[PDB]
């Protein structure tokens, strides 16, 4: 039904507001590192944790200079990479485990 | 080549901290004359008449 | 080191360290510089210069080498 | 001490002297201009 | 080794202010803090000249102060530095509380309670230095921040009777006043080396809320030149504050002397106080309204505890901005309502923006963290 | 929290009851004693 095509027009419009595509940057390098992000950023394989590292550097110095990316090279709503959340998702269930082994 | 006045500037005076130091002190001395003689002119004339050091 | 071109050259130190002892060695390098500058001193001198004798007669030993020079 | 008695601390003070007599002038003047010390200032054009 | 790092009190400057990494991408938010601390240190000087002039007799205070202002070598513009330090002091001190509002700093657990027990610490000193000339308005104030614990319901008047030192205000009160004011900005100082000590085991957050830690650059020769320049620029504001305009937050009321007998028609604390009358004035009920004071500023403790965003800052977080902006619209409100007469259109103002005030902090913010969460898909 | 919810900790908790009320015991007369508080004090023989 159109109720999906309506929420995912939202969802656009909320992701175009936020800006962190203006900088170069993906959804996921945004997170606050808590404990379970740390652990799920120790898992990354070599090529994503290097890319990341440098995309970060560069939105800081851009930060530094009051400046962003030209147009052309903004981040899109439609083919971005959600490279962090299966990792999240397993170190939770690990936690989630844990917790419920301690209550018995 | 070109004796230039900043190049004998930096040579003569900045090159060596201690001479820098010593004229800054000089700078000092002078400007402070100067610019409290400028000011206390400016205020008054800004004011003739009414000070009473004239009125005196 | 000192590296000689037609109209320039490069004069200054190539170092290698672990990770958490480059500055201490750049402190040391740019000091003993600062040093040489100010308050150099006759004993040391000479001793470099005798350095300096061994080193360009120790240099042209074969024909290689003075063919090259 | 008794060490530093010998020709290198003798070339080694040689090096120094004018900077030493430099930093002197700094102070002087300096302690002058601060305490607006007529004895020295009167002096000044 | 150089001799930088040759030596344990050497050794702590270093890793304070000379090789400290610092984000590179900070901005002008971050300067209120050692703008801040000159401010204390200002305030300790001109506080111990003063001092030897002063008076603490309620038979002579006052005219110690005329004194002070007239005969006494350029002692005017001593009183003028003393009171106008005072109201930069605050100034600072809520542009500073914000930025980490704005910018999610509170989730440094140590460093923000050691923030709120500075906030509240330099209030009381503040309060108290407004006391000491026993004008007009400083009587009263007295009178009414020592019956504030008569509200405590069992112990109560008999503690308002036990800090008076007497059956009313009078000259005990004073020198208690002025001995506690003497010693409160040296525990603020010693709390303020603490708080930074609890700083530095972690490091300044950002404005991107994301790790720095791949572009930290020293402290020393970048933010030392920074922080420099704007105390100049504090300097410049507070000299042509001093100089050129120095009626501009003063008050008539407090040019008469104190008259036990009356209490004029129209009452106004010092400006960095009104909100908090305000909250004062809106709750119809005695312990009510002492109860919302206290918590009007005790609420600041459980914002980490409410914090639902995946996100640190509110950089990338719309909503949350809009929301953020009108908090302090509610507090400007507050502090306009706090001039007025108590009268209708104002109490019904005051009462609004009192409830907006908590329901915002408490129940507004929270909800649209978890709207902006379902919106990005998490 | 939702997580302490469950057997492991209703058997700790009971474990530490008696200890629980005897400090507060501890406390209360304390109190009293410092305060020289007559509401209980005058029940002591
Ligand atoms: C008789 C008394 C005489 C007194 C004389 C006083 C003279 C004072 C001179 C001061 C000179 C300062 C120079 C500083 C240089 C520093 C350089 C630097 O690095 O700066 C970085 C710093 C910014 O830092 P940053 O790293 O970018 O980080 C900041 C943000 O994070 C960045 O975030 P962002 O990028 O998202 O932000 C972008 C944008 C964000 O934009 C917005 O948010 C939107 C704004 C829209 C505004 C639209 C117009 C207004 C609203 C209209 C709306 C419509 C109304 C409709 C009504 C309808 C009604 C029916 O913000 C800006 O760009 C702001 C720039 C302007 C800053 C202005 C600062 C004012 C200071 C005032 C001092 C007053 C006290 C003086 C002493 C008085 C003593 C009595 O500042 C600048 O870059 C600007 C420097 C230049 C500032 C000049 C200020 C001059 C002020 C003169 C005042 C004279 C009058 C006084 C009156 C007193 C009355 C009592
Ligand atoms: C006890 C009371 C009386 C004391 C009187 C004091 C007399 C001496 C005053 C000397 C003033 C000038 C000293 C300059 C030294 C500069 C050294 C340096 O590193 O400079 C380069 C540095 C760095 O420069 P740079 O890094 O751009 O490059 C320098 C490189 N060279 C040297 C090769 C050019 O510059 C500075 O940042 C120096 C800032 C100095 C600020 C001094 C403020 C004035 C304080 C003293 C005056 C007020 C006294 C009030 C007394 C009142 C009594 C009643
Ligand atoms: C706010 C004002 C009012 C406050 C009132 C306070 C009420 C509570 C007072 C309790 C006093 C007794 C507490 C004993 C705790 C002993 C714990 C312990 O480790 O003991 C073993 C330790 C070590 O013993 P040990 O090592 O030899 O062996 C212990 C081993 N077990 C336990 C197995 C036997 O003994 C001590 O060294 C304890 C010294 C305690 C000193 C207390 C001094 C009195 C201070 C309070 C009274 C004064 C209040 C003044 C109020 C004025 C108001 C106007
Ligand atoms: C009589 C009128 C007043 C005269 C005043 C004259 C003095 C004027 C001001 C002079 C300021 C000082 C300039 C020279 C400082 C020299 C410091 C020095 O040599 O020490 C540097 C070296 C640096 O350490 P490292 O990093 O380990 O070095 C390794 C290098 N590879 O040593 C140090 O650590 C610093 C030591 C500082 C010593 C400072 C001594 C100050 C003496 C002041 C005397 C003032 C006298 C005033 C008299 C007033 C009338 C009674
Ligand atoms: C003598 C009388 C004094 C009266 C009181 C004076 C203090 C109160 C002053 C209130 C007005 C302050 C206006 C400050 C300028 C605002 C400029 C502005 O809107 O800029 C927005 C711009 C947007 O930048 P970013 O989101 O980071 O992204 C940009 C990079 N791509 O900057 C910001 O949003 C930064 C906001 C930082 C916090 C500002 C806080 C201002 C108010 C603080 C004091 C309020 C009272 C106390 C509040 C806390 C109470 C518990
Ligand atoms: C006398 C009062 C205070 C003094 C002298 C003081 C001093 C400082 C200084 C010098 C810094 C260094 C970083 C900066 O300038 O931003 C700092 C940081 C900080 N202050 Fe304080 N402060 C005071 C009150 C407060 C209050 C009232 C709060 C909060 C309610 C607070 C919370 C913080 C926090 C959270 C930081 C670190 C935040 C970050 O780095 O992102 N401080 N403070
Ligand atoms: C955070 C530090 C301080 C703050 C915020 C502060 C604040 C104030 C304020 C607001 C006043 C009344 C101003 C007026 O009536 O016009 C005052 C007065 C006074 N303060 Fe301070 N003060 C501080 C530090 C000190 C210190 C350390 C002393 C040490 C003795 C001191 C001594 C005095 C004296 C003697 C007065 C009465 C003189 C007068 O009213 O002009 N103060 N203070
Ligand atoms: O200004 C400081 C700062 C400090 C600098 C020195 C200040 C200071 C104040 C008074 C004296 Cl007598 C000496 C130094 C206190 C604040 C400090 O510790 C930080 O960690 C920091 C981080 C980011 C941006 C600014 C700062
Ligand atoms: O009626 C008042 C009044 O209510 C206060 C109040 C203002 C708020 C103060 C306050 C107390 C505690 C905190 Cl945390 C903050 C402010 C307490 C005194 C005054 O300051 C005042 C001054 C002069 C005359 C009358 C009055």
């Amino acid at each position: 039904s159109a109720s999906g095509k309506w929420l995912d027009g939202i969802r656009k419009w909320y992701y175009n507001a936020a800006g962190f595509n203006k900088l170069g940057l993906l959804r996921d390098d945004t997170m606050y590192e808590d404990e379970d992000v740390k652990e799920a950023i120790r898992r990354l394989p070599d090529n994503l944790y290097n890319d990341r590292m440098f995309r970060i550097k560069r939105a800081l110095d851009l930060n530094l200079k009051h400046q962003i990316l030209p147009k052309e090279q903004w981040t899109k709503y439609e083919e971005e990479n959600f490279y962090l959340e299966p990792y999240l998702k397993e170190v939770i269930r690990e936690r989630k485990e844990r917790e419920e082994w301690a209550k018995k | 080549a070109a004796v230039a006045f900043t190049s004998k500037l930096y040579s003569l005076l900045f090159r060596r901290t201690s001479t820098f130091a010593l004229t800054i002190v000089v700078g000092v001395l002078f400007f402070e004359r100067a610019f409290d003689q400028g000011a206390d002119a400016i205020y008054d004339h800004i004011n003739e008449g009414k000070l009473w050091k004239h009125i005196k | 080191f000192s590296i000689c071109y037609a109209d320039t050259g490069l004069l200054g130190a190539h170092f290698v360290c672990d990770r958490m002892k480059i500055d201490d060695m750049m402190f040391v390098l740019q000091g003993q510089w600062m040093r040489l500058c100010t308050s150099a001193t006759e004993s040391e001198v000479a001793r470099g210069k005798n350095i300096l004798r061994n080193a360009l007669v120790s240099h042209l030993d074969g024909t290689t080498p003075v063919c090259e020079d | 001490m008794t060490r530093f008695l010998g020709p290198r601390y003798r070339q080694l003070v040689k090096n120094w002297i004018p900077t030493a007599y430099t930093w002197g002038a700094v102070g002087t003047l300096g302690l002058a201009w601060a305490a607006d010390w007529r004895l020295i200032l009167d002096w000044v054009p | 080794t150089p001799m930088r790092k040759s030596n344990p009190i050497m050794k702590m400057i270093n890793h304070s202010l000379i090789d400290l990494p610092t984000p590179s991408n900070i901005s002008m938010w971050w300067n209120f803090g050692s703008l801040l601390a000159f401010c204390l240190i200002l305030q300790i000087i001109t506080g111990l000249f003063l001092a030897m002039h002063y008076s603490p007799d309620t038979s002579s205070a006052f005219s110690s102060i005329a004194h002070i202002t007239r005969d006494v070598n350029h002692g005017w513009i001593i009183r003028y530095l003393h009171a106008n330090g005072a109201s930069m002091f605050f100034i600072c001190l809520f542009l500073h509380v914000g930025r980490g509002l704005y910018y999610g700093s509170f989730l440094l657990l140590k460093t923000w309670n050691t923030g709120i027990m500075l906030l509240f610490l330099t209030m009381a000193t503040a309060f108290m230095g407004y006391v000491l000339p026993w004008g007009q308005m400083s009587f009263w104030g007295a009178t009414v921040i020592t019956n504030l614990l008569s509200a405590i319901p069992y112990i109560g008047t008999d503690l308002v009777q036990w800090i008076w030192g007497g059956y009313s205000i009078g000259n005990p009160t004073l020198s208690r006043f002025f001995t506690l004011h003497f010693i409160l900005p040296f525990i603020i100082t010693a709390l303020t080396m603490v708080h930074l000590l609890f700083l530095h085991e972690t490091g300044s957050n950002n404005p991107c809320g994301i790790s720095s830690d791949s572009d930290k650059i020293p402290f020393h020769p970048y933010y030392t030149i920074k922080d420099i320049l704007g105390l100049v620029l504090l300097l410049f504001i507070l000299t042509t504050l001093t100089l050129l305009s120095p009626n501009l937050l003063n008050d008539p009321d407090n040019y008469i002397p104190a008259d036990p007998l009356n209490t004029p028609p129209h009452i106004k604390p010092e400006w960095y106080f009104l909100f908090a009358y305000a909250i004062l004035r809106s709750v119809p009920n005695k312990l009510g309204g002492v109860l919302a004071l206290f918590l009007s500023i005790l609420i600041l403790s459980i914002i980490p505890t409410l914090h639902n965003s995946k996100q640190q800052s509110m950089m990338f977080r719309p909503l949350s901005q809009f929301l953020f902006w009108f908090l302090i619209t509610t507090l400007l409100t507050l502090t306009w309502i706090g001039s007025q007469p108590v009268s209708q259109p104002f109490i019904f103002i005051g009462q609004l923006a009192s409830t907006m005030y908590f329901t915002t902090v408490l129940i507004l913010m929270p909800l649209t963290s978890l709207i902006e969460n379902n919106l990005l898909k998490w």
